[PDB]
């Protein structure tokens, strides 16, 4: 079984919120590649390379937070 | 601390090299030892000379 | 193709034995000279 | 080629072959004196073993 | 379906819907002064339509850029 | 084996099978200009060519390196 | 040889990818014969920014099994 | 091969072996023209002559700037 | 030499990639200098010029970074 | 020399592991104040100096490394 | 006695002693120019001395901070 | 303070290319001044004013160039 | 006296060297307005105004060389 | 000048003794006649202890 | 000049000496036989313990 903790439920959240980012940055580079030459094409593929930038460096600096506060708890079991 | 240096040296060039071009009947161009196109349509030789 | 083999005896004639008649056949030869012989003398005969 | 040979007790030998061979694939230039002169191959690779 | 747009989206889209018609006027400038390219009067027209154009482009992206920087200079303090 | 290649290769390749030709046809328009330098259809002709290719090789190059950047910043975080 | 479990995932990474260990040395033996090339420049950027990746993630991996090894065995006493 | 050679030097030989011998038609022809300054003849020619060596040497220093623009922009991307 | 580094191994390899550019744009120089106006030794010399900036910018940018691949390495040994 | 430990030959093992570099540096450092604006005086600087960084560091860790270890092995003395 | 210095003081000093007196010839070379300044010999003469003395601060700076990094790096073994 | 780093010893090899035109040009100036409507004066003057100009246009972009090529390797020390 | 900066004093250099220009640039065009026709006050005028552009242009270009040493040298005290 | 006194019973004076003198170099000075004027005393520095 | 001075009981001195002497060397640059009356000498540097 797939199994997921509470991390993977974090993370995972991003990537729900973000419904086809992920599929248009192919698409937009994909049109791209063909006519490097275009200012719309040139001026949209600007804009969703940047916020697939954002949106990764916000997700792993998140996910790391959590691990701090999970192995802060856990060392006082002792 | 002795340090000592000793040259001696030869030489000697001499003779000559050739090269030119004639044009005949307005037909035939003829150039020897040249790359060039015999551009002048009119007869030229260039001697060399070196002592 | 590779031909290896073993050696075990020097060369026959010497080196410099051998240097001197190319040299000379050559004219390249120097001992002739009037004033190397100071220095030159040092290195072959020493 | 690279290869590394194995002798059967049968007489027979064994080898895992990778192979590679062709022509490069060149940007530079394609013209008919070229194409005629000089054979087009493929370009092949090849890996498996063989007895 | 439709597309997931984020901020720098709608930054973007402020000027594609701000510039109502100037993106088909440049095209249909140039067929016509092209098919014609002598007539003074084509030409006057064209240059500022083609001047609109580079400023147009040009803001947008220096916009967005700006915005970026912002984002990412507030997201490395998470850490 | 088959030659390896990863993410960035692919990225970067996308650009060269993207652009079938030029690649070539700037080799060759390049050789008739300089067999007759002064004739201006082959001027008209090679500006294009030149201009579109160093346009290509700048956005590749771009893109290469701002996907290394995103890679660079996740590998950070695995301390 | 004698390989431990830090050995192993970290030859893991060797064999993953087969080839770029050479591939970086052979496109910079190209591009020093001649730099002002542009098809060669273009290649060697996503080859040498390729391998830092590659270094980078395998030391980071080992590190971090290593912390979970030593924090294990600090509890035996 | 020749003494050393990088990508711009072949740019330039392409030039200097595309107008195969301008260089001394246009070197003679002015020893010709200085000599009798007056013939519309010889004029003539050499008007036609320096516009062509004119042409060529310009063309000739624009191509080298414009690679070494394209080459500087992707080695700055290395780092 | 007496000793050397990787580092000093890849900055080699430059140094022996380009043969004679060394000298080549030295002895230019001179020239030009000789006849600051006749075209063709300065359309030599822009040539050589370029080149030798070109050289010089891809060897000092390549010790970089395989500088830092080091330092990164030697962190993790803590 | 008179008296040294295990981790004074592990420190060691670097200092004779690299040759001359210790005095390469500091030659070429003068060699550059002489003339500060030669490429070539440079691009010779920047690399020994370089592999002088790393040579420090690498050194340092390894003697931390092993100073831990020989900690832990004697805290269980008692 | 002499004032006391460390090892940095003696990294930078070995370029104030190396280069022999440029601080005091690029005030010669401005005040010399400063009054004149349409001549061409002395404008040609200070363009040299102006980027000599930059490129020498900048060495000098560069090198101070390295040192000062791999100290740092040392001391905080001791721990 | 005979002091001269590599950038000062490339503007020199011009000044010292052109041996005497820094002073012909000055001589042909007094000698036309002396009478401006000489055909022979002014057919002299144009031919050494321009080349005066060339000489000191390649001299400073000489020099231009090799200090963008050090500030490049230097701005790498770090 | 007011505070004064280096590049106060680099500044203040050019005007007390050009101790009268900044005057005479203006008389002369006080008096050319008044016949805006005679040969000998343009002859007069061209060379006056050319100097002040010269010296303007010199001036603010020697100031920022020296803002962007010192920028160059403050930012490495970190 | 920098100076440290001691006394000594024999009635002499002991110092530690650093100098520093001269004119600032000025090695362009431009014409003949302002060097005529002016007189070169070389830079000196000393450094030394005495009774 | 540098030095360092000891007594013997002979009355011999000794002492630890180094010496930097010379001139700076010229900027690569013209001059004339008339300025080379002002001479050339090398530059020298000489450490060592004499008695």
């Amino acid at each position: 079984t797939p199994w997921s903790g509470y991390l993977d439920d974090v993370s995972a959240k991003f990537d729900t919120g973000v419904d086809n980012l992920q599929t248009q940055v192919t698409e937009a580079l994909d049109k791209l590649a063909a006519k490097p030459s275009d200012p719309a094409l040139l001026a949209a593929y600007q804009s969703k390379l940047s916020e697939y930038n954002l949106y990764r460096n916000a997700q792993s600096n998140t996910v790391k937070v959590f691990k701090d506060i999970d192995a802060a708890i856990i060392q006082n079991f002792r | 601390l002795w340090i000592v240096d000793l040259n001696k040296s030869d030489l000697e060039r001499l003779g000559t090299s050739w090269s030119g071009s004639i044009t005949i009947g307005d037909k035939l161009g003829v150039s020897l030892n040249q790359s060039s196109i015999s551009t002048l349509d009119g007869s030229r030789f260039i001697a060399a000379v070196n002592a | 193709m590779i031909e290896p083999k073993e050696i075990v005896d020097p060369l026959t004639p010497d080196a410099s034995e051998s240097v001197n008649n190319i040299l000379k056949q050559s004219g390249a030869w120097s001992g002739d000279d009037k004033l190397q012989k100071w220095v030159r003398v040092y290195l072959d005969r020493g | 080629i690279r290869v590394l040979p194995r002798f059967s007790a049968d007489g027979q030998i064994e080898m895992s072959l990778d192979i590679e061979d062709g022509n490069d694939k060149t940007p530079q230039s394609d013209t008919t004196t070229s194409v005629d002169a000089l054979p087009e191959v493929g370009r092949t690779l090849i890996s498996t073993i063989a007895r």
